């Protein structure tokens, strides 16, 4: 799950 | 006394609610009424309408179509996972658990949020500038035509309890905070909030709607249906992943899809 890290992690 | 900690906790999500999602229930209603000030929707009935639509807006029609509704999705996607970081206690549980329950979520969320944005005709798209009409998305070949259908059917029971932008924002966190999504690591702390968002959003329930009653149990019998709904519709998108290869689904879409109901 790339993006959605991504998008949790910023 | 403890009241006072969640309707603080309803504030909070309010305002994290207004800043996360551009177009809330508030202006939907008031463009779809009409009785607003800004320039009505353009509507689209047909091939026609859509076509001239096109420069109103952000391959085969019914495809075209789906590559916009994915275009979107997407947007939501990242309006909603803005939005989760903001309950308080979620960003603290294990990232892996922040991934599932909003791998889970968003799509119950989705349909929550499209019932804002629809009425019996047809849904608003585009923020509010357009009005695709109900008939014309029935129209689409399959499995086009029966995509849209379930969503409407959905939106029109769930609209009836006549929900605020304040209701909902409470409704979807708690949605969020489901203790019981396939593969959480650590349930008790989701629990947790989500007991504390359940007791805030029943007080916010009795306050905001004082004349109406049971609207909080109605609204958890709710929260199953879109489960099913959810499930009904991730099969489609095997149907529709599986019979075109001609479309290519969005990374993220994928993400969730992947090994999912
Ligand atoms: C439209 C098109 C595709 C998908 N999807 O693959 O998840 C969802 C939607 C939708 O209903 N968006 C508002």
């Amino acid at each position: 799950h790339k993006i959605l890290h991504r998008l949790l992690q910023e | 006394p403890e009241s006072a900690d969640l309707r603080a906790l309803a504030k909070h999500l309010y305002d994290s609610y207004i800043k996360s999602f551009p177009l809330t229930k508030a202006k939907a209603r008031a463009i779809l009424t009409g009785k607003t000030t800004d320039k009505s929707p353009f509507v689209i009935y047909d091939m026609n309408s859509l076509m001239m639509g096109e420069d109103k807006i952000k391959k085969e029609v019914a495809i075209r179509i789906f590559q916009g509704c994915q275009f979107r999705s997407v947007e939501a996607v990242q309006e909603i996972t803005e939005y989760a970081k903001s309950i308080p206690g979620f960003v603290n549980l294990d990232l892996n658990d922040q991934v599932t329950l909003l791998k889970y979520g968003v799509h119950e969320i989705i349909y929550t949020m499209l019932a804002s944005l629809m009425n019996k005709d047809g849904v608003l798209i585009s923020e509010g500038q357009g009005f695709m009409t109900r008939e014309f998305l029935k129209s689409l070949r399959k499995p086009f035509g029966d995509f849209m259908e379930p969503k409407f059917e959905f939106a029109v029971k769930f609209n009836a309890l006549e929900l605020d932008d304040s209701d909902l924002a409470i409704f979807i966190a708690v949605i969020i905070l489901s203790g019981d999504r396939p593969g959480l690591l650590n349930v008790k702390p989701i629990e947790d909030i989500q007991d504390n968002l359940l007791q805030a959003l029943e007080l916010q329930l009795k306050l905001n709607h004082p004349e109406s009653s049971q609207l909080f149990a109605k609204l958890l019998q709710k929260m199953t249906d879109l489960r099913q709904i959810v499930t009904e519709h991730v099969q489609l998108l095997q149907v529709i992943k599986k019979t075109e290869t001609d479309m290519s689904l969005h990374p993220l879409l994928q993400e969730i899809y992947k090994d999912l109901y």
